[PDB]
RNA sequence: AAGAACCUUACCUGGUCUUGACAUCCACAGAACUUUCCAGAGAUGGAUUGGUGCCUUCGGGAACUGUGAGACAGGUGCUGC
RNA sequence: CCGGCCGGGAACUCAAAGGAGACUGCCAGUGAUAAACUGGAGGAAGGUGGGGAUGACGUCAAGUCAUCAUGGCCCUUACGACCAGGGCUACACACGUGCUACAAUGGCGCAUACAAAGAGAAGCGACCUCGCGAGAGCAAGCGGACCUCAUAAAGUGCGUCGUAGUCCGGAUUGGAGUCUGCAACUCGACUCCAUGAAGUCGGAAUCGCUAGUAAUCGUGGAUCAGAAUGCCACGGUGAAUAC
């Protein structure tokens, strides 16, 4: 994963959205594409619609997703099984 | 005076100097016994001397580069063979009949396009 | 290749040359180890704000006579097909068929 | 091939004993071109068998080979419907090659520990006609005897 | 011959025997033996009870056996109930570290199941 | 089957290089691109002059272009007003000072490039391809080439099935490397598609 | 000492070059140590020849950079200027060093 | 295919542009260039600090940019029968 | 200051140029007194010495309109263009081509010998310090027979394991990390700790190879920011067989 010297990676626009939404209280889900961004500690409670190629999958951020890429909770493939 | 020959094998080149003496053989500033681990290599080095029966009355100072253990051993053998050729010409017939003058012109065949090695083709299938 | 594809590559090269110095500086802050945490953080953010096309890794070598992105040869700047044609016509110095 | 082979490749006699027969044995036992390992294993087997028996290494090896060497084998001929297992007498070089190969197959398939131990035990059994090698020679001769009717060819 | 609550073989050398503890491989075994001052080639049934007690103390440093098992299980179950990509992969029993599933993946998917 | 390029297989043996400038890995790609641009510009602007060969050298931050042409008077013009403009544009393209030298080509009837260009021009002009090929072969064998082969391939004469026809006289031993096989190709963009012309001319040995 | 590095793509041409180098450096009065042949760099390339598939159909090309070394021990004052004004034929790169 | 994280990428979902990303030619405006702030996923749009020159029939052209209609440009679209 | 280290030497190995040699040349026999063949001498090479490049007329209206060019047709507020995300990496399955194995001709630990060929300037990166390791810091040297990549591995000497799904075997997975890159979730490589699977030689069937070849062991390069078990080369060890 990312080198620890570089610290964590958050995309600037998503950071701006998050800081303003958290300082201005519960708002609309953060419609965002930055799947590569890291879920920071002050992300809790925010509902974020992470892009997945065609949809913005809603993700309710909780404590235990801190340190994970938002794109991990929005799967990008559909699969139900062959010849069910 | 020192009599000199050059032997070659695979990719090994061996300079061999012979001068009458107590039968000391030096390979790259190192004795034969602890330079060659293979008894086959030692036999290969000593083959011309034993076949001409001059084993103890000559001293060998030899420096060889390139190749591996067996290639270097063959290079040594060729070096002694040529050194005794330019020592005396009388033992030439014996060494040829034995087969030591001939420089063994067999190198690793080049890898070729469309083959895994020199001749090992990729596995073929009709379908 | 397509004219649009060649145009994209030209734009990327131009942007990389234009913004090369700033990227060098910011990456120097990031990979410096005696730089403060605030410095490294702000450098990450500024390197984000720099356009992506500025990244020299974004470029793709293309055959300068056809724009083909595959089979490139850096020594000649051409794909395998163009290298073959020019070499046979003699338009490449010293080059000739090898056999060994 | 449809032409003819030149003379057989020259083989350097092995250093410890100077026997091209033993050189061929080492070559046949060799795997993945590791002649050093093959020679060490053969030499250990030879000294071990010499010590267990009493014979010289070379003569004991010759006895073990001779108890395994065939004289007539069977080859396939086509006439129709069925095949002829025609018995043909073997030339001595092929005799020695087959004896060595059968000995090595039996030794590899034996269930001991070190391959030198396996080879010494197999050659010792061949010294009194017990090994899988002498069993294979028994099978070859009795098959040729069964097919003896086709010998006239 | 009972370290971290499991029987370890007595016929094997100490390094090989200590690897039988779920949570100790060759490296941790060597570290344990060095820290307890025991030769690496000594057989378990030939150690003084003081030495086995010291070995118990050393192996107690690392998390092994049930504690390690439930640690791994809670990590896997957290992945599960988070339902991230790795949680979904773990649920479905498919490769989790980005391998190909067009072919192979037999270790995760189990042996062939004909249609 | 396919065949090796009669020029390429002989480059180091009995042929010269159409470019003999030395540069290292830093300069090779840029010099090749600039040579390509110069040759393309020269051929486009001298299509009429029948430029048989273009050799490029780069002595020292300079470019020297030898234009083996069949109408040196045409390519030079009055005094040097045409070659002066050509040199100016060549220098601008190459980014270095230029020097254009015109080379007399005697007998355009024994040069593969010029024969191919002539045949292609006739094909564009809709002359019978059999007549063009026979004319080329007769001209070369009268000028004295030890041999010639001409091949024309494509939708000949407005046909919908493309075919290949080739005439030959004398010897054209393509397998002998020391034989002087001057070979060259050209394309003719006719209203029914492209037609490819290939010319081999065997002029002698060592 | 003056060091001349001749790099060329053609051994005949580079031999001409080094011959006239030594002739000039000897007419100027200085003595020469060479020419010394340094190993040819044989840069090899392998390319598929069909525009589509056919992986086993390849050409192998080769560029042979020949290199010669010229030594000028006792560099005469006229020798230096003569060598630097000599102006070699095209197709040779000459590196001058002290 | 001598090497798909973005690029490549030609495909998909959306956000956008249509003389257009890339070419010539027409006119007008403007040196370019550099830096900075906002919004937007970014595209892109608002601005704007500085800049306002290189030759000169000194009035205009040479470049580089935008605009304004096009003649066109573009197509990894089909056909290797 | 035992290191060609320095003075030196031009012998030697090498480097690169130019020459010589191998031609059925000679001898014998066979042979239509011919071609030639069966041997022999000599010679490094003996019969087109080994290998490579070289692909004839033509066949499959074989492949490519996606390298390129191109006739004809078609799209053009678009089938063109720009952007961010996703996919090409999906998995009940089936096939091809490979890699690692199933062990003792081995595994592991310690010491140690022997290579060729290639690359390199926003590049190869010594030495030194730190880290268990990927690697990090300062940083010389070198567009190079100089410097770096870069200690070859198999091999040899000693010990250990003693036939066991095992110190074989390494898949899978958990945790912790390094580097590249704006960015490693989809989807990188690598490292440490841990886990340790299937596999005990594989049905019908089927492939490669007659020499330094097969087999086996490592090394380099192109592509490339990173990303080879592929591809292209290089050497080390090195057979059996052909009636
Ligand atoms: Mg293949
Ligand atoms: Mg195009
Ligand atoms: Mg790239
Ligand atoms: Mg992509
Ligand atoms: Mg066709
Ligand atoms: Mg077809
Ligand atoms: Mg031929
Ligand atoms: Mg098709
Ligand atoms: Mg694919
Ligand atoms: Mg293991
Ligand atoms: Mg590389
Ligand atoms: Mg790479
Ligand atoms: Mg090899």
């Amino acid at each position: 994963p990312r080198s620890l010297k570089k610290g964590p990676f958050i995309d600037l626009h998503l950071l701006k959205k998050v800081e303003k939404a958290v300082e201005s209280g519960d708002k609309k889900p953060l419609r965002t594409w930055s799947r590569r961004s890291t879920i920071f500690p002050n992300m809790i409670g925010l509902t974020i619609a992470v892009h997945n190629g065609r949809q913005h999958v809603p993700v309710f951020v909780t404590d235990e997703m801190v340190g994970h890429k938002l794109g991990e909770f929005a799967p990008t493939r559909t699969y139900r099984g062959h010849a069910a | 005076n020192q009599y000199y020959g050059t032997g070659r094998r695979k990719s090994s080149a061996a300079r061999v100097f012979i001068k009458p003496g107590n039968g000391k053989i030096v390979i790259n500033q190192r004795s034969l016994e602890q330079y060659f681990g293979r008894e086959t290599a030692r036999m290969v080095v000593r083959q011309p001397l034993e076949l001409v029966d001059m084993v103890e009355k000559l001293d060998l100072y030899i420096t060889v580069k390139g190749g591996g253990i067996s290639g270097q051993a063959g290079a040594i053998r060729h070096g002694i063979t040529r050194a005794l050729m330019e020592y005396d010409e009388s033992l030439r017939s014996e060494l040829r009949k034995a087969g030591f003058v001939t420089r063994d012109a067999r190198q690793v065949e080049r890898k070729k396009v469309g083959l895994r090695k020199a001749r090992r083709r990729p596995q073929f299938s009709k379908r | 290749a397509k004219q649009s594809m060649k145009a994209r590559e030209v734009k990327r090269v131009a942007l990389a040359d234009k913004y090369f110095a700033k990227r060098a500086e910011l990456k120097a802050i990031i990979s410096d180890v005696n730089a403060s945490d605030e410095d490294r953080w702000n450098a990450v953010l500024k390197l984000q704000t720099l356009p992506r096309d500025s990244s020299p890794s974004r470029q793709r070598n293309r055959c300068r006579q056809t724009g083909r992105p595959h089979g490139f040869l850096r020594k000649f700047g051409l794909s395998r097909i163009k290298v073959r044609e020019a070499a046979m016509r003699g338009e490449i110095p010293g080059l000739k068929k090898a056999s060994w | 091939p449809r032409r003819r082979v030149i003379g057989q490749r020259k083989i350097l006699p092995d250093p410890k004993f100077g026997s091209e027969l033993l050189a061929k044995f080492v070559n046949i036992l060799m795997v993945d071109g590791k002649k050093s390992t093959a020679e060490s294993i053969v030499y250990s087997a030879l000294e071990t068998l010499a010590q267990r028996s009493g014979k010289s290494e070379l003569e004991a090896f010759e006895v073990a080979l001779e108890n395994v060497r065939p004289t007539v084998e069977v080859k396939s001929r086509r006439v129709g419907g069925s095949t002829y297992q025609v018995p043909v007498e073997v030339r001595p070089v092929r005799r020695n090659a087959l004896a060595m190969r059968w000995i090595v197959e039996a030794a590899r398939k034996r269930g001991d520990k070190s391959m030198a131990l396996r080879l010494a035990n197999e050659l010792s059994d061949a010294a009194e006609n017990k090994g899988t090698a002498v069993k294979k020679r028994e099978d070859v001769h009795r098959m040729a005897e069964a097919n003896k009717a086709f010998a006239h060819y | 011959a009972r370290i971290a609550g499991i029987n370890i073989p007595d016929h094997k050398h100490a390094v090989i025997a200590l690897t039988s503890i779920y949570g100790v491989g060759k490296t941790r075994s060597k570290a344990i033996l060095a820290a307890a001052g025991i030769a690496e080639d000594v057989k378990i049934s030939e150690l003084s009870e003081g030495q086995i007690d010291t070995l118990r103390d050393e192996v107690a440093k690392f998390v092994v056996e049930g504690d390690l098992r439930r640690e791994i299980s809670m990590s896997i179950k957290r992945l599960m109930d988070l339902g991230c990509y790795r949680g979904l992969r773990h649920r479905r029993g498919l490769p989790v570290r980005g391998q190909r599933t067009k072919t192979n993946a037999r270790t995760r998917k189990g042996p062939r199941k004909p249609i | 089957g396919q065949k090796v390029h009669p020029n390429g297989i002989r480059l180091g043996i009995v042929k010269p290089w159409n470019s003999t400038w030395f540069a290292n890995t830093k300069e090779f790609a840029d010099n090749l691109d600039s040579d390509f641009k110069v040759r393309q510009y020269l051929t486009k602007e001298l299509a009429k002059a029948s430029v048989s060969r273009i050799v490029i050298e780069r002595p020292a931050k300079s470019i020297r272009v030898t234009i083996h042409t069949a109408r040196p008077g045409i390519v030079i013009g009055k005094k040097g007003e045409d070659v002066e403009k050509l040199r100016k544009v060549v220098a601008d393209i190459a980014g270095v000072p230029a020097q254009i030298n015109i080379a007399e080509v005697r007998k355009p009837e024994l040069d593969a490039k010029l024969v191919a260009d002539s045949i292609t021009s006739q094909l564009e002009r809709r002359v019978m391809f059999r007549r063009a090929m026979k004319r080329a072969v007769q001209n070369a064998m009268r000028l004295g080439a030890k041999g010639i082969k001409v091949e024309v391939s494509g939708r000949l004469g407005g046909a919908e099935i493309a075919r290949t026809e080739w005439y030959r006289e004398g010897r054209v031993p393509l397998h002998t490397l020391r034989a002087d096989i001057d070979y060259n190709t050209s394309e003719a963009h006719t209203t029914y598609g492209v037609i490819g012309v290939k010319v081999w001319i065997f002029k002698g040995e060592i | 000492r003056i060091r001349i590095r001749l790099k060329a793509f053609d051994h005949r041409l580079i031999d001409q070059a080094t011959a006239e180098i030594v002739e000039t450096a000897k007419r100027t009065g200085a003595q020469v140590r060479g020419p010394i042949p340094l190993p040819t760099r044989k840069e090899r390339f392998t390319v598929l020849i069909s525009p589509h598939v056919n992986k086993d159909a390849r050409d192998q090309y080769e560029i042979r950079t020949h290199l010669r070394l010229v030594d000028i021990v006792e560099p005469t004052e006229k020798t230096v200027d003569a060598l630097m004004r000599l102006d070699l034929a095209a197709g040779v790169d000459v590196q001058i060093s002290l």
